[PDB]
């Protein structure tokens, strides 16, 4: 459960990370594979390499619906179910690997903000995408 | 725990520019603000009820100074983690009652921390071995 | 997120638990301290031996904060705010914890109610102790 | 595992009576109905949609019934638990990429099964030595 605190502090993160949103989740997409290389096996059709055009568009979708969720944190279920349907009951994805990407993305925040993030904005944005996590593995 | 020689010396260029006492009491105040309720093991540290009096506390900073320096520790025998933290892995389980996730929680954060400090230094392989190596050091600590 | 399906059968499941809510507690607390005995640490003022009338006292406590939580199943967050005040504030409980209890809970069901404990009621039972578990060891 | 002369005998008295063919099939259903991300490594076995389907499907329960012999062959060996499953954990880490914690979350639902089987005798005492029997085959998996 979010407190009102936390929902201003992601929403002024994410909102000063604004238009580098893409770039930031093809970076996290990366650390990701990089980093945890059993995630790889989720994208067998994927060109996994540096650089690649795929990964960049995956990115930047998955930003776009991490925008998406932070413009409607107080109902993420009702605004994340095609995302719920697609992770739980299609792709059917360990929440390992959603806590994977979660701690990625923080350290691609950490790693191009030093100045926002605090150690509050790091709490309020891993409970935040703690949320998003528990919404996208749940199937209702 | 098992990493490439261009891993290996990534990791310890990036170590050496490691400010010890500043970095280690970060990780230990963004573990005890970020995960509550790891407050239970250091409510003898005093006033921990802000995350700036929790960043502002000198117990804190020592403990993670101290914590910082196991790490340095471990880095330095990579090949012999499970002998190296035997006594820390007694104390952590035996007396202090502590879950072992908390130990990948804290590498975590502290994996976050070098990010913060580092930036672009902080490249995705550097993060890699850096994983390869909290992991490491995580699970000999649960043993 | 719970669906109205498992909603219905942990309803179903805890009505047919009925009045022995309170000795379910308090077996499902002495399997918890008896395979899990570093969850004892939370009880040092305690008296946890077997039959204990205190772990028994508290077996009840948590049965009827269960049967509250089912009653209040889609308002959970705010029908659990003391309770969330209690173990996430003051006591500061691991969330590994909460998922030892829930699963000797579950134990004790199953061994309790072996007709009404099928595979379809048993994930039931598993979300919503989840569920319950998150709101108490959230912090807002 | 260490476990004492009572536990020994308490937990293979229980498994005396345990059929081999029903409770592994029931065990391996029921992660897959509880846990359906599970079903990614099974989408070879067939229909899997309802929990009646999953239930009553042959490919699982010939799945759980070789999971059972698993489980007992490392009931066998509780001293060598590490050197029973040395060949079972290279199968799940590298061929399968099957994340330890479903380990742990199997022998916690095969310890619900055997308690659904086994009604009022499975005793706390019997659940605690099953507990940390089942902790040790999945650290073993783990490995
Ligand atoms: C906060 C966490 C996540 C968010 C916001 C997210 C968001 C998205 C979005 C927006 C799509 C695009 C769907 C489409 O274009 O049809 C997608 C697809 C997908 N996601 Fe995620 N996702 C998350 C976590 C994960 C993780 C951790 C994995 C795997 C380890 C994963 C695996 C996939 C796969 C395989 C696809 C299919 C993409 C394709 O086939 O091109 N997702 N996700
Ligand atoms: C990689 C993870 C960790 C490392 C390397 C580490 C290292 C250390 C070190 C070097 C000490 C000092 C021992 C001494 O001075 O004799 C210590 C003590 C301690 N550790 Fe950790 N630790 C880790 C994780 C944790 C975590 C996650 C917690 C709590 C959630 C924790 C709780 C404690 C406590 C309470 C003490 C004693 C402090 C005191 O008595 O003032 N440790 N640890
Ligand atoms: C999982 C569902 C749980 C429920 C429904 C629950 C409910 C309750 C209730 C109703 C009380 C009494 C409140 C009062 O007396 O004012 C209580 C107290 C307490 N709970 Fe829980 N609890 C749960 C989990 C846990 C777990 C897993 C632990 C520790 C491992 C824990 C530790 C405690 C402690 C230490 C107390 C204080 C007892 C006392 O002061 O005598 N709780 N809980
Ligand atoms: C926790 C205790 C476990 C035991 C004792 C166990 C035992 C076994 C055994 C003996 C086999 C060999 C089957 C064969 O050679 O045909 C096997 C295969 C397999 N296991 Fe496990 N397993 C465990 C956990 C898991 C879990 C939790 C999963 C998935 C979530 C899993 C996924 C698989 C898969 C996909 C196969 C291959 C099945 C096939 O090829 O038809 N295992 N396991």
């Amino acid at each position: 459960v979010l407190s009102p605190a936390d929902k201003t502090n992601v929403k002024a993160a994410w909102g000063k990370v604004g238009a580098h949103a893409g770039e930031y989740g093809a970076e996290a997409l990366e650390r990701m594979f990089l980093s945890f290389p059993t995630t790889k096996t989720y994208f067998p059709h994927f060109d996994l390499s540096h650089g690649s055009a795929q990964v960049k568009g995956h990115g930047k979708k998955v930003a776009d619906a991490l925008t998406n969720a932070v413009a409607h944190v107080d109902d993420m279920p009702n605004a994340l179910s095609a995302l719920s349907d697609l992770h739980a009951h299609k792709l059917r994805v360990d929440p390992v690997n959603f806590k994977l990407l979660s701690h990625c993305l923080l350290v691609t925040l950490a790693a191009h903000l030093p100045a926002e993030f605090t150690p509050a904005v790091h709490a309020s944005l891993d409970k935040f995408l703690a949320s998003v996590s528990t919404v996208l593995t749940s199937k209702y | 725990v098992h990493l490439t020689p261009e891993e290996k010396s990534a990791v310890t260029a990036l170590w050496g520019k490691v400010n010890v006492d500043e970095v280690g009491g970060e990780a230990l105040g963004r573990l005890l603000v970020v995960y509550p309720w790891t407050q239970r093991f250091f409510e003898s540290f005093g006033d921990l009820s802000t995350p700036d009096a929790v960043m502002g506390n000198p117990k804190v900073k020592a403990h993670g100074k101290k914590v910082l320096g196991a790490f340095s520790d471990g880095l330095a025998h990579l090949d012999n983690l499970k002998g190296t933290f035997a006594t820390l892995s007694e104390l952590h389980c035996d007396k202090l009652h502590v879950d072992p996730e908390n130990f990948r929680l804290l590498g975590n954060v502290l994996v976050c921390v070098l990010a913060h400090h580092f930036g672009k230094e902080f490249t995705p392989p550097v993060q890699a071995a850096y994983q390869k190596v909290v992991a490491g050091v995580a699970n000999a600590l649960a043993h």
